[PDB]
């Protein structure tokens, strides 16, 4: 529940790309949750996530 | 952030069930992994939180 | 301050039951607040935030 | 929850001294509570420990 957070993001990051090219979703959409998933402070959002959802 | 995600997370999932099904299963569970981790009770918790506490992180 | 909040309000806890039953009854119902808050199973993990997350506050 | 999480806090804080006077529970234990309640990061704790518990 910690390692999708940044791997899932990451991985999902790298194929939303490759989505548009099976998908035809928009590839300005795609842009657009690169930035919702670059995000520096997000990948503390996902962090924190599992730190107390784990800790719990 | 609260609306780009919930529009990320909801983007993926139309995006998911429009990639899977072809040559991209794996990567279908990726998405859903973003899904939940984004949709989750304690997700939106920390995001609400950043709206007035800057996690200044320095070793995790 | 993990060792200090555990210590702070177990302390309360055995101050409340010697505390009220006298004439601080309303006093005991504070210090639970702060008992209940201290051994929640949230806030504990909040304090291991703080191992290194400086939660900046700006609306404090 | 995010009431108490503080406001508690500030009320043992106070009748602190006042549960000695009836309790002997020693000026000395209550100063270590004081600052238990006086650290300002703790503060963070219980405003964070409602903001997340209060967010569902």
């Amino acid at each position: 529940g910690l390692l999708a957070a940044e791997r899932a993001v990451s991985q999902v990051l790298d194929s939303l790309e490759e989505i548009h090219a099976l998908t035809d979703s928009s590839e300005k959409d795609l842009d657009f949750l690169h930035s919702v998933f670059q995000d520096q402070h997000l990948h503390t959002l996902l962090d924190l996530y599992d730190k107390i959802n784990t800790k719990s | 952030r609260k609306q780009d995600t919930q529009r990320a997370l909801h983007l993926l999932e139309e995006y998911r069930s429009k990639l899977s099904q072809t040559e991209d299963r794996q990567l279908r569970s990726s998405i859903e992994r973003v899904i939940s981790i984004f949709q989750s009770n304690l997700f939106q918790a920390l995001i609400d939180i950043q709206e007035f506490y800057e996690v200044t992180l320095l070793d995790n």
